[PDB]
Order: C-alpha cells, then structure tokens, then sequence
C-alpha cells in the first residue's frame, strides 16, 4: 500500500548514515551520528490555518530535501521500508542541480 | 586590588612598576634595580621598621625582618 | 551589615557635617565593608568599622552603654 | 450505544500489537511495543477555530489511518470495545490502495 | 438554587465509579479508578473569542457525555450534589442512541 | 473609598469559611479549607483584546458567583474589608433563584 | 529630567510600606511586606497590538492605582526618586472618591 | 563600518556602570551591578507582524533610553565599541528634557 | 550542487574564528569563542504566516550580516563547505559601507 499524508505532512525516506567518505578520501568509521538528507515520496494538500481554503506546499513529490530531525518528526514502516513523517515546517531546503 | 574598587581595565602604563632587569627560575623570581625613588623606598622601609617595634609575637618578627632585608640590604 | 543601601541616607548627612564616622555594628561583612573601604580610601568621607564587644545578650546591652557615653541611639 | 465525537474529534480502534511477522518470516515475540495503526468509526463536524462556521474533516468514517499516540490521545470503553479518541491534529496519514 | 454557567462552561454530574461489571459477568472490585462519563445540567451562552458575538455550544441540557478529567475540570457542591464545571474544550463526545 | 476595577476585572467578597453544616445536621469543624463562593461589588468596562472597541461583561454588580481561586486571583484591603480581584475568566457561574 | 513611557507603559511611585496602623489603633511593626498602591506620573500612547493604530490608555496622569507587583514590574531611579515601570496589564484598579 | 538594524531592532550603547555618586555625595564602590540606560545609534524600518506593510518605530536615532536587560538583548563588537541589539519591545522609556 | 532555502530560511557562511587582532595590535590567542558574523548565499521566497501571499525578505544574496547563534540555527555541509541555515528572525543586522 502506498501512503497518503494528511495536508501539511510530508513523507520522506532518509539517505545514507554518514556516507563513508567525509572530508574526501578518508572513510569515516561510524562515529555515532545520523543522516539529515532525504527524498520526498508523498505530499498532502496544504496548511489549513487562517481558515482561508488550503495553500499547497512548496515541495513536489520527489525532491532531495534537507530537514531538521526535530521532535515533530516521526518514524514509520511501510511494506517494510524506513520512512519519516513531518510537516513542511520541519523541512529546511532543497538540493537542486 | 578589588578591595579598593579597581579593575584591571582602568589601568594605564603609569600604574605599572618598572625595573632595569628581572630573572625567573623554576621557582625563583628576582627584581634588580627598581624605578621607585629612594624617597619612597626609605619611606616604606621606616614603616616596616616600626612593624618590628610593635610585633608582639616571635613568628611576627621573623617575616618583618625578611621584607626589610628584601628592601634594605640583601640576603 | 551586608547592604550598603542601608547606609546611604546616613553616610550623606555625615558628608554635610564634614566629620568622620565610627560604625560599631554587630558585623560589617563582604558587600558593605568592601564599599566603605572604597569610599573612605578615595578621601570621600572618613569612616571606620569595628565589631561589637562580646556576644549574646550583653552585646546589645554593652552596645547600649556605648550609646549612653556618647549620647547616641542604639539602632 | 454507538458514540458521537464532538467536532474535530475522531474515534478510532487500534489494530494489531506488533502483528507477529516483522521483517518477513521471523515471528517477533512481544518486544515491549504497541500499534500506531487504526480504523475510523465516527467523525465530528469540524474545527470551530477562526470563527468562520466549521470546516469538515478530511477523514471519512472507515479509513485505515496512521496516528501519533501523543498526549491528546485518550482511551475509552464502548459496549466493551477498545477505542481511542483524539483530534485530527494527532492523525498523520491514510493507508489507501 | 439551580446553577448558571458563564458562557463556554458546562455543568455535568459524574456517573458510576467503575459500574461493578467490567468485562461482563465479573464484578470488578474497586481497583483505584474514577468515571469519565457524565450528564449535562446547564450550559452557558458560548465562546467569546474572536470578538464576533458569541457562538452557542453543541451540547444541549441533558446529554450523556464523555469528557477528559483534565486540569481545567473543577469540583463543586450544589444543594449537596456532586457536580463538575469545565469548558466545552474538555468535552470529547456524546453517547447517543 | 469605593473601588474601580479596570476593565475585565471583577471585585468580589468571599462568603463563609465552610458554613458549618456540610451534609445536613452535622457541624463540620474547620477541616483546613476555604470558600469558593462570593458576591460582586464592582465591574470594569470589558475585555480590550481583538482591538474592536470593548465588549461589556456578563456579570452585573451584585450577583452571587462561583469562582476558581486560581493564581490570577489577588487579595485586597478596602476600608478594612476582605476583598478579591480577578478577571471574568476566573469566574465560572452564577447562583440564581 | 522627567521621564517618557513608551506606549503601553505606565510610570508609578509606590506609597507607604504598610502605613503603620493596619486594623485601626494598632501600629503594625514592619512584618516583612511591601505596598501595592501607587501614583501615576506619566503614560505612553497606547498598545500597538492588532495593527490598528494605537488605542490610548485608561489611566490619566495622576490617579491613585492598585497594581500587581508581578514579574513585568521593574524598579528605577529618577533625579533620585523611587519609581516603577509596568504595563497597563499589571494595573488592576483605581482608588476614586 | 556603521551597522544596519533589521526592522524592529534597535542598536544602543550602554552608559555608565553605576555612575559613582548614587544618593548624592557618597561614591558607591562597584557593588556588583550594571547600567540600564543607553543611547540609540541606529533603527530598523519597523515591525512586520499583522502583514499590513511595516509600521515605523517610536525611537529616533539618538534618544537617551531606559531598557530592560532581558534575554532578547544581545551584546556586540563594532570597530571595537561596546554595543547592544534588542527589539523595541525591550525598550521601556525615554529620558527627555 | 548549490542549495535552495525554503522560504523564510537564509543560508549563510560564518567568517573568522575571533580574527586574531581584537583590541588592535594584540593577537588574541584562541580564548574559547566563535564568530557571529556571516555572508549570505541564498534566500527563500518569504514568510507564509498570516495567509496573505508571501512577503519577500529584506536580505539580498550576498550581504555581510550579524546573527544570533541561537537554537534555530543549524549547521550543514555542502560540496564540503561550512554553512548555516536559520530564519530571518535569527538575523539581527547588516554591515554596510
């Protein structure tokens, strides 16, 4: 089953746990840390707040995004795939070109 | 000192002592030839001269003579 | 005596009479002392401070005697 | 008696306590954990906030939904059935197709 | 004297302290717990917030309601009857039919 | 001097410290507790919030009111009379008829 | 120099530290307490909040006012006079006639 | 380089660390305390909040102002001069005439 | 890859870790401290809040800005360059001329 985020919510999948190369040629052994990068899979309508209909989100299904692994970030299991659910507020930027 | 309400910040070159030479070992600092005038020195010395006079104790007499020698002759 | 604030009013009436002042308190601790010191030092107003004689009950009564001899009020 | 949620409130029933199979063939013995999935039973009008009438909710009676077992989530007993009551805010997504 | 709630406030009377039967035939001895169900007796005008006049409440004098025994819930004594005063925000649902 | 509450504020005087009779015929000796009932004396204009002028309060000078002895409740001395000052928010109901 | 409060701010001077007479004829010796009464000296324009211009304050320069010595109350020194600065929110009433 | 505050921010320079004279003739030795007075150097446009354009501030470049040394007050170094940056909200009054 | 901040966010690169000269001629050895100055690289659309479209930010790509290294400030790695991401709220001023 593919998921369906409920307006304002984004579904992302984390990338690589410190892709072993930080700095350049040196393979950083797992130094107790996680990944802040991730890919979009599904996107809700928009934020309801202010009454005024619902403004759509600025993230299209499939961007490579940097987010803040804050408190509002939850962890989930779909078809057996490691996924995350947070609001746009927790997303900080995009990695374009 | 802070007991007179001074801070290091409001201290210009004129508050600093001066000498012609200083030497310090693993555990021995020495000042040769200060800029302080023998008016001020001999003044302060005549003060510690009267500290010995009213040092009512024995161990109190030991230290006082030491500083007087540190200031008058030598050791 | 910790809080200099408590002195201010008096210390200032004393800066109009131009006469020095003896503070016989139960004690003059860190804060206030350090201040008095700073103040008396810069030739502002001449002031000295000293502990009260004895302890317990008689202290208050002995301080009181001191009032009588000098025509002042125990505070 | 069937229940009646009071606008903004959703009534859901939890699913299976770690459906014994996580990973694939391996039967995960009860490892101290609960279920985050649930089914809708009843839905109130909508949120009152902003004055402006009442906007209806995006959950239809009978969806399979993922929620956050937060503080605002309460536990209740109806005809002797294990049910939960939270607001839409606590609901995160739907499991469609 | 009958009471008079001051807009947004509801007056309810608790029901039974674990009605001795939970599960079915088994009489649950008092296991340290209280009742979450209650009946409405009086209802204020409505919420003032947003300026805009006053919107009336969705609870009619005499419903059987489930509430959250939160902090905003106070306890009172009227003619010698055990009563509670909370806002609509603290009320969660109704037990209809 | 009679007082003058500053919009949104109510001035009330407490009633009796557990009027010695609770239950019926039994005179409850002072069991460490206070009174939640009180009478209105003066009332300010209204709440300023929302900009929009000032909406008047729902309490007329002289009602018998139940309030919550919360934090926002202050204690005062007028002509030597025991008085209280809180906002309407702290007032819960009226004791009519 | 006379002061100038910056909109929403009131400048007041405290009154007497428990005016020695509380009760009537009995001179209450300083029992560890302060004064809640004070006189206005200067008043700012008004509150900015809500955008909408600035609504003026309900306190005229020179009233005798009761305030809550809360956290938002600050203590100041002007020409060597003991003065206080707080917002209208911290002022509770006026002592008229 | 002269600074440039970013709307709603004020740049001020502190005055004298307890100008040694408090009370009158008595020179208060440094008694562990700081100065609450300061002078304006630069001022931003105004507050953005409420959408509605930007309302300018009530402080002109060069006033002698009393402020609350709160949390939102930061300390900075410009050309080697001791300066502070806070919002208007943290400014309490002006010392005119 | 060049980054792309998500409205309200600014991307800055820190300057020099106490540029060794503080005071004048004296080379301040690293005294446990960081830099509060930084340069802009990219800027999002604007703040969404209030519904009303999106108001653009007051920072142009390439200003020299003073910010508060608060909690909302995050640290990132791009092409192997030391970069920061915070909102405009965290930016305090500009260093012009």
């Amino acid at each position: 089953m593919n998921i369906r985020p409920l307006h304002d919510r984004v579904i992302v999948k984390r990338k690589e746990v410190e892709t072993k190369s930080a700095g350049g040629i040196v393979l950083t052994g797992s130094a107790a840390a996680k990944s802040t990068r991730g890919e979009v899979l599904a996107v809700g309508n928009g934020r309801i707040l202010e009454n005024g209909e619902v403004k759509p989100l600025d993230v299209k299904v499939g961007d490579i995004v940097i987010f803040n692994d804050g408190y509002g970030v939850k962890s989930e299991k779909i078809d057996n795939e490691e996924v995350l659910i947070m609001s746009e507020s927790d997303i900080l930027a995009i990695v374009e070109a | 000192s802070e007991e007179i309400g001074m801070e290091l910040e409001k201290a210009t070159l004129e508050d600093l002592g001066q000498a012609k030479r200083v030497v310090i070992n693993k555990d021995t600092t020495t000042i040769i030839d200060g800029v302080g005038e023998e008016a001020a020195i001999q003044g302060r010395v005549a003060q510690i001269r009267q500290q010995i006079e009213e040092a009512t104790s024995d161990y109190d007499r030991e230290k006082l003579q030491e500083r007087v020698a540190k200031l008058a002759g030598g050791v | 005596i910790s809080n200099i604030r408590e002195m201010l009013p008096v210390l200032e009436a004393v800066a109009k009479a131009g006469k020095p002042l003896l503070i016989i308190a139960e004690d003059v601790e860190g804060e206030a002392l350090a201040t008095l010191v700073v103040n008396t030092m810069r030739g502002i107003v001449k002031v000295a401070a000293v502990k009260a004689p004895g302890f317990g009950d008689r202290r208050k009564a002995m301080l009181q005697d001191i009032a009588t001899l000098t025509g002042g009020t125990v505070i």
